């Protein structure tokens, strides 16, 4: 019933893009696939935190369980969640 | 803004051990792999090894016999040891960061950003020595120059006629001879007419040995 | 081990032209390839990772393409700041290797080298060592072969070369080769020749002297 | 519904983000009545984007294709 090739938690299917991109490029790439970056609050207290940690979140910062984050020149992996 | 800084012995006798240390600020030290890359002067780049804060190390197979990379997580530092240093190990050594945050799962980062300023390590058993300056006498335009041979360390500044001769002057980069001493050539092209009239003197200055030489070059008979 | 090769060794282009550098691999590296720009006396600076993605703050005139065993770096319009050496990089198995590199020069007319030969001076010859200096002055392109011939026998392993940076005014090169031998071996021969092979020369030019 | 991880054809892989040696990771999966991923079972699947560079059942890191692993510490999956 589910074609989700990734992490499925509550109707949301997260598909990993293992290419390192900036935050804007990752957001645009998910948008081009009719998807968005994971919400930090949606995955922080779930088992997904072991996967989506240190990847781009929808809020503009890497999803962390917690110095001077300079995260405008950084490149990370990302997940896209959509329908 | 990640910043790297290197220090270490820039002069080693053969068979000694190379020791360099790289310090990191402005980034998550326990979040990337950290590498050492050496470039022999005038040649291409060669990857030496890498290390993670967990103690995992990967070494280039051509250097695994004598390469050891350590990590000091409490100081955000990581060191490099190269035993049995040969003359081939003369190179500028950079410490860098693997620019992809190492997650521990999935595809592995494959690029280097940022790079360190670099530390030159010169391999020679030679001590500080003054340069021996010999004349390259001239044989249309004529050529003449001075051979600054058998000196250590770098650099040497060569001028012509106390800086009054700049046109046509080529001071070549020094080469490290097999004896461990540097050699340099400084040449200048002058009109054949001026050979009989103008006096040409090359001024070689070597600050490390405090040697100032004024050698006059005169035409061949 | 995977070997990276870069062609050409030197690209000659005027400012504003489009430079296309290629990098080939012995076997497939997928998209795990990177490009670097190194200016004289500086550390390499990353330009493109994943073979396609520009680094942070790298100008948009730099583009990357290719996957598997063929990759190309493209600069649509060359700036004066872009005339440097470009290195190819890859990661495979358990290791990182680099390509030989490609230097982007300033295009000019082919200039033949001015070849001069200098026998060792008497001051040095007394010290038991003889250094014969051969000079190639104001030539282009930078590719030039210098061969020492002592009594028509090709020398090997007893000479060192030094090449200048491309000149500010006429964009030419200069090379000096020092043949260092012992006094005894110097006196065991008479004819000492420096042979220069260059694009700008119709035939290999030889400068000889007798001891 | 109860798979807290990656589900590929009846197999549910759960990620352990703690770095352990091969023996410790194998023992931890065994304590959970599970085994390390088979390299051939995940090499030609989409799971390779997740389980790469983690411990495999053969004693070596699961790597795409390719061909001293005794002091290394890596993450691992239990199924």
């Amino acid at each position: 019933k589910e074609s989700c090739n990734g992490l499925y938690y509550q109707g949301s299917c997260y598909i990993l893009h293992s290419d390192y991109k900036s935050f804007e490029d990752a957001k645009a790439n998910c948008a081009a696939e009719s998807s968005t970056l994971p919400n930090k609050s949606d995955v922080l207290t779930t088992w997904l935190i072991d996967y989506v940690e240190d990847t781009w979140g929808s809020d503009g910062n890497p999803i962390t369980k917690t110095q001077d984050s300079d995260v405008s020149q950084e490149v990370r992996k990302y997940f896209c969640t959509g329908s | 803004q990640v910043q790297l800084q290197q220090w270490g012995a820039g002069l080693l006798k053969p068979s000694e051990t190379l020791s360099l240390t790289c310090a990191v600020s402005g980034a998550s030290f326990s979040g990337y792999y950290w590498t050492w890359i050496r470039q022999p002067p005038g040649k291409g780049l060669e990857w030496i090894g890498e290390i993670h804060h967990t103690g995992n190390t990967n070494y280039n197979p051509s250097l695994k016999s004598r390469v050891s990379i350590s990590v000091d997580t409490s100081k955000n530092q990581f060191s490099l040891k190269l035993t049995s240093v040969t003359a081939a190990d003369t190179a500028v050594y950079y410490c860098a960061r693997v620019g992809g945050y190492y997650y521990g799962w999935g595809k592995k980062p494959h690029w280097f950003d940022p790079w360190g300023q670099g530390t030159l390590v010169t391999v020679s058993s030679a001590s500080t020595k003054g340069p021996s300056v010999f004349p390259l006498a001239p044989s249309g335009t004529a050529a003449l120059g001075c051979l600054v041979k058998d000196y250590f360390p770098e650099p040497v500044t060569v001028s012509w006629n106390s800086g009054a001769l700049t046109s046509g002057v080529h001071t070549f980069p020094a080469v490290l001879q097999s004896s461990g001493l540097y050699s340099l050539s400084s040449v200048v092209t002058v009109p054949s007419s001026s050979l009989g009239t103008q006096t040409y003197i090359c001024n070689v200055n070597h600050k490390p040995s405090n040697t100032k030489v004024d050698k006059k070059v005169e035409p061949k008979s | 081990e995977i070997v990276l090769t870069q062609s050409p060794a030197t690209l000659s282009l005027s400012p504003g032209e489009r430079a296309t550098l290629s990098c080939r691999a012995s076997q497939s590296v997928s998209s795990d390839l990177a490009w670097y720009q190194q200016r004289p006396g500086q550390a390499p600076r990353l330009l493109i990772y994943d073979a396609s993605n520009r680094a942070t703050g790298i100008p948009a005139r730099f583009s990357g393409s290719g996957s598997g065993t063929d990759f190309t770096l493209t600069i649509s319009s060359l700036e004066p700041e872009d005339f440097a050496v470009y290195y190819c990089q890859q990661r495979s198995n358990w290791g990182f290797t680099f390509g030989p590199g490609t230097k982007v020069d300033i295009k000019r007319t082919v200039a033949a080298p001015s070849v001069f030969i200098f026998p060792p001076s008497d001051e040095q010859l007394k010290s038991g060592t003889a250094s014969v200096v051969c000079l190639l002055n104001n030539f282009y392109p930078r590719e030039a072969k210098v061969q020492w011939k002592v009594d028509n026998a090709l020398q090997s392993g007893n000479s060192q070369e030094s090449v200048t940076e491309q000149d500010s005014k006429d964009s030419t090169y200069s090379l000096s080769s020092t043949l260092t031998l012992s006094k005894a071996d110097y006196e065991k021969h008479k004819v000492y020749a420096c042979e220069v092979t260059h694009q700008g020369l119709s035939s290999p030019v030889t400068k000889s002297f007798n001891r």
